[PDB]
C-alpha cells in the first residue's frame, strides 16, 4: 500500500483553500509508536481585505495537532520559550541579510505582539485547544505536553527537545517563505521519492 | 579489461547473478523476516512495564501495604509451523495439508516474563516465567 | 501520442 | 455594448447567464442553441 | 528597508515619528528605547521586481553532475574554459530563457550572465 | 488538450462545456465575450488597439514599477535628490500648503513601458487618484521628459491640521500605517 | 623574538572524582552579556511547578477527607490518571536572577541531546603548570528575559479578540 | 552573601580556559585508571605565522592525537561548578574551542566497528526455537 | 550507525550551532530529523558513498542526496523506499571490468554472486530522490565512449533497458515496435492465459 514520506516537509498551493500555501509535514516516531501526526505551517492570501489586514497581508498561521483553532506562528515560538522576537527570527531566517523574507515575516510578528510571555502563549494555545481546558493551570499544562509530544514527534518526544523543535518548526517556516517568494519550487505529489 | 561490444552477454550474466541471488518475490519476504526477526522483539520491549497494585487492602496502616506487582515482557521467541490435532499432540504442520484442511499456517509465539512482587517486607523476589 | 494538436 | 464604437447588435457573451440578465429569455433560447450546436459541431459531428 | 531590532529588548523596532522635533525614531513598542532612522525609508515594495538572480546563484552549483557545461564560454574572471550553464531555475521569474553561467575549476565562484 | 493554437484564446470544449450548459452554471470555466467593432474602429488597427484599451481592466499594480513610502518633515527638504527640481517647482506657487503638508511621503515610480503600452496618462492618474480619494491626497507628477516617471503622494493638508481644536487622540494608523493602506487600496482597486 | 618560535608542553591530569562538578555556561552573543555589572547573582531551581505541578494540588488535597471516605479519597485520585508528578528537583530547569529582581533574568534547560558518543573537558591554568581535565556532567543554554512590563494574561486575551487594532500598538501598550 | 550567590570571582580575573570535544576512547582509556593523577602531554608548538597543538597518548595507558581549533567568537561561553558545599562558583570565561580527531583513518573504522558491536550486545531479537514449548 | 559516523566526521550538533552559521553550511538531515550541519559538504558526501559502496557502516539501503542549489544533503534509512540496482562510473569509466564478469560466468564452483558485486562497488542501489541527483547512461558502450560532446559527467548507467518493464510486459515480444495502449491490454490479458 502506497503512501506519502513521513517525517519530510512539503509545500504545495491549494486554491480553494483561504491558504495561499500551505506546508505539511507528517511525523511519526521513528515507526516505533503512535499513529502519525500532521503539523501544517499556512500562509494566509493577501486577497482578504481590511484595513489593518491589507497592512498585514500575508501572514502565517499553523495547525498544531489536537487545537482546534490556528495559532499564530510566533505564539509557538513563545510557547517554545523562545520569548524574543530576534530569537524567533533567528530560526525562521538563517540570514538576516535578506530584507524580502524578513518582509514577509512581519505581519505575524505583527499579529502576536500581544503575547510576549512564555506562560501566556502556552495558556492561548490551551484556550483554543479542542480539548476543555477548565483552569490557566490545567491549561498550560496540558498545552506543554501537547506541544512536547503531539507536535513534530520525530524530532523529540522528551528529554528537553525544545530547541531541536524549534529548529525544525523555523525549516518549515523557511521553506513556506521561500516558497511564498518563489526561490524554490513547490513539491509535487505524485514524485515517488515521497511516496514510500 | 574493460568490455566492448561484448556488453549483451555481460549485462545478462550481471542481471542472471541479481536473479540467481534475489528472487522476483524477495520484497515480500524480507519484509516480513525483518517484521518476524526484529519488530515483534522490538514491539514487545517497547511497551512500558506492567505496575500494579492493591487499593489499600485490609484498611490497615497501609504503610504502602498493599504489595505491587511488576511485569517485563522478554527475549520472544517462535517456533516452527505446528498443528495440534483432537489429541493435543503436537505435529509439523506441511503447507499443503494446510491447504487441503483449510488449516492456518501460524507459528507459536513465545515470550519471557519477569515478575517481581514488592510487598514491603524488606524483600523482593522476582520470578521468572520462561516461554509463556 | 502524434502531437500538440493530434491525440496524446 | 455600451461603450463607443462597439456594435450592439452582434456582440455577444458565452455565458448564458449574462445573456438572461441582459437580453431575455427568447435571447438565450437562441444563445443555448448557438453554444450547444458549438460543442456538439467541434469534432464535425452533426445532430439535427 | 532593513529591519533593526532592539538591544535593550531584542524586539523589532517600528518606525515612529516625534512631533517635537520632526525625527524619524525606531521605538519598539515593548520598551522604551528610540533610535534616530539614517535611511528613512520605511517601506519599499517592487513590483516589477525586477533582482538578479546572479546574487542569489551559488557556486557550489558547478560541482553538480547533471548540469550542462560548456567549454565555449570563457571565464571572465580567470580565464577558465568549463563554465556550467543552467536557467533561472526559479518560480516567479516571469519569462526568462537566459542562462546564468557559473565557472567550474575550484574557489573561481564567478556568475556572469550572457 | 487537442484544440487549435488558432483560436488564441482559453476555451472550454467538449464534456466540460455540455455540462456547462446543461447545469446552467453561474460561473463557467471561462467566461468569454466576442466583441465586434462598429465601424473605422474595425478597419484599422490602431483604432481597435484604442477599444481594446477602453475594455481591458488595468490598475496601478500594472503600471507601477516600484512604490516607497518616505518620511520626509519638509517637502522643500527633498529627502531624494531626484524630486528636487519638480518639487521645488510646485513648492515655487506651492497649492494646498496653508492649510499644511503632511511629513509622510508615498513615492511611486510607474514603468513607461507600460504606461506607453497602455496610453496612459500622467496627468491621467493623477486626476483619477485624485476623484477616488477626493483632497485627502496631494499628488505631485513628473513631466514626461523625466527619464523616470515619479508620482509623489501625501496624506491630506487638512487632515494632517486634523481642522479640530479638539483633535482627538484616537491618532488611527498615525500617518504612515494609514499610508501604507492607501497604497494597498490603490494599487489593488483604482481601476484607471 | 622567542614569541616567534615559542613551543609550550604541559603535564595533563585528570583527578578521580571532584567536590564541585562542572557545567557549562553558554550565553548567546547577541545578548551582550556582560560581567562587569554582575555585582552580585542568584542561580536556583524554578518553581514553575508551582503553577503546572504542585501546590496546585493543595485546596482539594486537605478538604478533609476521613474514614473509608479518607480510603476512597486516596484511591479514587490516585487511580483517576497516573499520579500526579510532583517536585524532583535535579531533573528541573534552572533560573538566573542577576543583581536581584532590578537585573536581567536569564533560564537554563539542560542539553537533551546526551553526548553518548562525545565528552567535553575543560583546561585550566594551574601555579604547577600543568593542565587539568574535568568532565562536563551537563551543558546549560542561558537566556534573558526582559525586564519590562509584562501583559497580563486577562489582558491579553481581552486584546486578541481584538485581534483587528487599527489604533497603533504602542499607545496601546503605554496604557497598560 | 547568601546560598544562592554565585562567586564571580573567576570572572572578575578573567581567567581563560580552553573547551576540547574528545572521543570516547580516549575518555574511557582516561577512565579506566582515572586515579593515577596522569594521562598524557598536550604539546603546542608555534611558528613565524601559524600554530599546531597535537595531543600525545601515554605509553602504559595505550597498552598521536591533532588538535583541531575553532572560532569562539560567535558564542561566548562561561564555566561554572556547584560545589558539594552549596556554593556555586565561576571557574573562567572560554576564549578557545578545540576538536580531538584520530590518527588512524582505515584501521580506526575497525575498533568503530568493534565500539558499534558492543553498543548492539544489549539489542535483543527474535529467537528459532525448534521444538515448540510443552 | 549513520549519525555516529557524521558526528565523527566534524558534524556539528544543532544544539550547539551559533544561529548565525547555519546560514553559510549545508544541512544533514537523517530521516528526515535535521541532525546539524556540516560546513564542507562535497568531502562529506564523498565519505559517505565511499562508505555505502564497501558496505563499511552505511548499508546499501541507505540513500544519501545532496541538493547543492538548496544546501541540503538528506539521508534515508527509512523503509519502504523503491530501489534499482545501477551500474557506477567512475571519469567515463565503467567500473564493471571483465574480471568481474569472468567471475560471475563461472558463478557456481566461484561463490562470486551479486552479493559480491554489490561489496565490491560495481553496482550501487539507487532510489528515485537520488535519482534526481544522478546522472545516468542508457547503454553503456554508446553514451560512455566520447563522442559530439553531450555528457562528460556520466556518474551511473543503467543495467538493461528492458529491465524497466515488469513481469507481465517482459513476455511481449518487441514490446518497442507497439502501439502503448496495446502493450497494456496484453499485460491484462497475459493474466487471464490458461496454462
Ligand atoms: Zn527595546
Ligand atoms: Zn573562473
Amino acid at each position: 500500500q502506497e503512501k506519502m514520506a513521513t517525517n519530510t516537509v512539503y509545500v504545495f498551493a491549494k486554491k480553494d483553500s483561504k491558504y495561499a500555501y500551505t506546508g505539511e509535514c507528517r511525523s511519526c516516531l521513528e515507526n516505533s509508536s503512535r499513529p502519525t501526526s500532521t503539523i501544517w505551517v499556512s500562509m494566509l492570501a493577501r486577497g482578504g481585505q481590511g484595513a489593518k489586514k491589507s497592512a498585514i497581508g500575508q501572514r502565517i498561521v499553523a495547525t498544531l495537532p489536537y487545537i482546534k483553532q490556528e495559532v499564530p506562528i510566533i505564539i509557538v515560538f513563545r510557547a517554545l520559550g523562545f520569548v524574543s522576537d530576534r530569537d524567533i527570527l533567528e530560526h525562521i531566517i538563517y540570514d538576516f541579510e535578506d530584507p524580502e523574507m524578513m518582509e514577509m515575516v512581519k505581519p505575524s510578528l505583527d499579529e502576536a505582539f500581544v503575547i510576549q510571555e512564555q506562560n501566556v502563549a502556552l495558556n492561548f494555545i490551551g484556550s483554543r485547544g479542542a480539548k476543555p481546558g477548565v483552569t490557566k493551570e490545567k491549561r498550560i499544562k496540558y498545552a506543554k505536553e501537547v506541544l512536547q509530544k503531539e507536535m513534530l514527534p520525530h524530532v523529540g518526544v522528551s528529554d528537553f527537545c525544545e530547541t531541536k523543535k524549534a529548529y525544525f518548526l523555523g525549516y518549515m517556516v523557511h521553506r513556506l517563505l521561500l516558497a511564498a517568494l518563489g526561490r524554490r519550487e513547490l513539491d509535487d505529489r505524485d514524485h515517488y521519492g515521497n511516496k514510500r | 579489461e574493460i568490455t566492448p561490444d561484448l556488453w549483451q552477454e555481460a549485462c545478462w550474466i550481471v542481471i542472471s547473478s541479481y536473479f540467481d541471488e534475489k528472487g522476483l518475490v524477495r520484497q515480500q519476504l524480507d519484509s516480513f523476516d525483518e517484521f518476524i526477526q526484529m519488530s515483534v522483539q522490538r514491539i514487545v520491549e517497547d511497551a512500558p512495564p506492567i505496575d500494579l497494585q492493591a487499593e489499600a487492602q485490609h484498611a490497615s496502616g497501609e504503610v504502602e501495604e498493599p504489595p505491587r506487582y511488576l511485569l517485563k515482557f522478554e527475549q520472544i521467541y517462535l517456533s516452527k509451523p505446528t498443528h495440534w490435532e483432537r489429541d493435543g499432540a503436537p505435529s509439523p504442520m506441511m503447507p499443503n495439508e494446510a491447504r487441503l484442511r483449510n488449516l492456518t499456517y501460524s507459528a507459536p509465539l513465545y515470550v519471557d516474563i519477569t515478575k517481581t512482587v514488592i510487598k514491603e517486607g524488606e524483600e523482593q523476589l522476582q520470578t521468572q516465567h520462561q516461554k509463556t | 501520442i502524434w502531437g500538440i494538436g493530434c491525440n496524446p | 455594448l455600451s461603450e463607443k464604437d462597439v456594435d450592439p447588435v452582434r456582440t455577444t457573451s458565452n455565458d448564458i447567464v449574462e445573456i438572461f440578465t441582459v437580453l431575455g429569455i427568447e435571447a438565450v433560447r437562441k444563445a443555448l442553441e448557438r453554444e450547444l450546436y458549438h460543442v456538439i459541431s467541434f469534432d464535425g459531428s452533426y445532430v439535427n | 528597508v532593513g529591519i533593526r531590532f532592539c538591544q535593550e529588548c531584542n524586539n523589532m523596532l517600528y518606525p515612529k515619528e516625534d512631533k517635537e522635533n520632526r525625527i524619524l525614531l525606531y521605538a519598539c513598542r515593548n520598551c522604551d528605547y528610540q533610535q534616530e532612522a539614517d535611511n528613512s525609508c520605511i517601506y519599499v515594495n517592487k513590483i516589477t521586481h525586477e533582482v538578479d538572480e546572479l546574487t542569489q546563484i551559488i557556486a557550489d552549483v558547478s560541482q553538480d553532475p547533471t548540469l550542462p557545461r560548456t567549454e565555449d564560454h570563457p571565464c571572465q574572471k580567470c580565464g577558465h574554459k568549463e563554465a556550467v550553464f543552467f536557467q533561472s531555475h526559479s518560480a516567479r521569474a516571469e519569462d526568462a530563457m537566459r542562462l546564468y553561467y557559473v565557472c567550474t575549476a575550484p574557489h573561481c565562484g564567478h556568475r556572469w550572465t550572457e | 488538450f487537442h484544440y487549435a493554437g488558432v483560436s488564441a484564446k482559453n476555451v472550454t470544449l467538449g464534456v466540460p462545456r455540455l455540462k456547462e450548459l446543461i447545469n446552467i452554471s453561474k460561473k463557467p470555466k471561462t467566461p468569454s465575450l466576442t466583441v465586434f467593432l462598429l465601424g473605422q474602429s474595425a478597419r484599422d488597427a490602431e483604432r481597435a488597439k484604442d477599444i481594446l484599451c477602453r475594455l481591458e481592466h488595468t490598475t496601478l499594480r500594472k503600471v507601477t514599477a516600484n512604490t516607497a513610502i518616505y518620511y520626509d518633515p519638509n517637502p522643500q527638504s527633498t529627502v531624494v535628490a531626484e524630486d528636487q527640481e519638480w518639487v521645488n517647482v510646485y513648492y515655487e506657487m506651492p497649492d494646498f500648503d496653508v492649510a499644511r503638508i503632511s511629513p509622510w511621503l508615498l513615492r511611486v515610480e510607474l514603468d513607461r513601458k507600460h504606461m506607453t503600452d497602455r496610453k496612459l496618462t500622467m496627468e491621467q492618474i493623477a486626476e483619477k487618484i485624485n476623484a477616488g480619494f477626493g483632497d485627502d491626497l496631494n499628488c505631485i507628477f513628473n513631466d514626461d521628459n523625466a527619464e523616470k516617471l515619479v508620482l509623489r503622494i501625501r496624506i491630506m493638508n487638512s487632515d494632517e491640521n486634523k481642522m479640530q481644536e479638539e483633535e482627538e487622540v484616537v491618532d488611527k494608523m498615525d500617518d504612515d500605517v494609514f499610508l501604507r493602506c492607501i497604497e494597498s487600496n490603490m494599487l489593488t482597486d483604482m481601476t484607471l | 623574538g622567542p614569541s616567534s618560535q615559542n613551543v609550550t608542553e604541559y603535564v595533563v591530569r585528570v583527578p578521580k572524582n571532584t567536590t564541585k562538578k562542572y557545567n557549562i555556561m553558554a550565553f548567546n552573543a547577541a545578548d551582550k552579556v556582560n560581567f562587569a555589572t554582575w555585582n552580585q547573582a542568584r542561580l536556583e531551581r524554578d518553581l514553575s511547578n508551582k503553577k503546572i505541578y504542585q501546590e496546585e494540588e493543595m485546596p482539594e488535597s486537605g478538604a478533609g477527607s476521613e474514614f473509608n471516605r479518607k480510603l476512597r479519597e486516596e484511591a479514587r485520585r490516585k487511580k483517576y490518571g497516573i499520579v500526579l508528578k510532583e517536585f524532583r528537583p535535579e531533573d528541573q530547569p534552572w533560573l538566573l536572577r542577576v543583581n536581584g529582581k532590578s537585573g536581567r533574568k536569564f533560564k537554563g534547560i539542560k542539553k537533551g541531546g546526551v553526548t553518548e558518543n562525545t565528552s567535553y573537558y575543560i583546561f585550566t591554568q594551574c601555579p604547577d603548570g600543568a593542565f587539568e581535565a574535568f568532565p562536563v556532567h551537563n551543558w546549560y543554554n542561558f537566556t534573558p528575559l526582559a525586564r519590562h512590563r509584562t501583559l497580563t494574561a486577562e489582558e491579553a486575551e481581552e486584546e486578541w479578540e481584538r485581534r483587528n487594532k487599527v489604533l497603533n500598538h504602542f499607545s496601546i501598550m503605554q496604557q497598560r | 552573601a547568601e546560598r544562592g550567590e554565585l562567586d564571580l570571582t573567576g570572572a572578575k580575573q578573567n581567567t581563560g580556559v580552553w573547551l576540547v570535544k574528545v572521543p570516547k576512547y580516549l575518555s574511557q582509556q582516561w577512565a579506566k585508571a582515572s586515579g593515577r593523577g596522569e594521562v598524557g602531554k598536550l604539546r603546542i608548538a608555534k611558528t613565524q605565522g601559524r600554530t599546531e597543538v597535537s595531543f600525545t597518548l601515554n605509553e602504559d595507558l595505550a597498552n598521536e592525537h591533532p588538535f583541531v581549533l575553532q572560532s569562539v567568537g560567535g558564542q561566548t561561553l562561561t564555566v561554572f561548578t556547584e560545589s558539594s558545599s552549596d556554593k556555586l562558583s565561576l571557574e573562567g570565561i572560554v576564549v578557545q574551542r578545540a576538536e580531538c580527531r584520530p590518527a588512524a583513518s582505515e584501521n580506526y573504522m575497525r575498533l568503530k566497528r568493534l565500539q558499534i558491536e558492543e553498543s548492539s550486545k544489549p539489542v535483543r531479537l527474535s529467537q528459532q526455537l525448534d521444538k515448540v514449548v510443552t | 550507525p549513520i549519525l555516529e559516523f557524521l558526528e565523527e566526521w566534524s558534524m556539528e550538533n544543532l544544539e550547539e550551532i551559533s544561529p548565525a552559521a547555519i546560514a553559510d553550511a549545508t544541512k544533514i538531515f537523517v530521516n528526515g530529523c535535521w541532525v546539524g550541519i556540516h560546513k564542507d559538504p562535497e568531502q562529506l558526501m564523498n565519505t559517505l558513498r565511499k562508505l555505502r559502496r564497501q558496505m563499511d557502516i552505511i548499508v546499501s539501503e541507505v540513500s544519501m542526496i545532496r541538493d547543492i542549489r538548496e544546501r541540503e544533503i538528506r539521508i534515508y534509512t527509512d523503509a519502504g523506499r523503491i530501489c534499482r540496482p545501477l551500474l557506477i562510473v567512475e571519469k567515463q569509466k565503467l567500473l564493471l571490468k571483465k574480471r568481474h564478469i569472468d567471475q560471475l560466468k563461472e558463478r557456481e564452483y566461484n561463490n562470486y554472486s551479486w552479493q559480491d558485486l554489490v561489496a565490491s562497488g560495481v553496482v550501487e542501489y539507487i532510489d528515485t530522490l537520488e535519482e534526481e541527483t544522478v546522472m545516468l547512461a542508457m547503454t553503456p558502450d554508446d553514451l560512455q565512449e566520447k563522442e559530439v560532446a553531450y555528457c562528460s559527467t556520466y556518474t551511473h548507467c543503467e543495467i538493461h533497458p528492458s529491465m524497466i518493464l515488469g513481469v507481465c510486459a517482459s513476455i511481449i515480444p518487441f514490446p518497442d515496435h507497439n502501439q502503448s495502449p496495446r502493450n497494456t491490454y496484453q499485460s491484462a490479458m497475459g493474466k487471464q492465459a490458461m496454462g
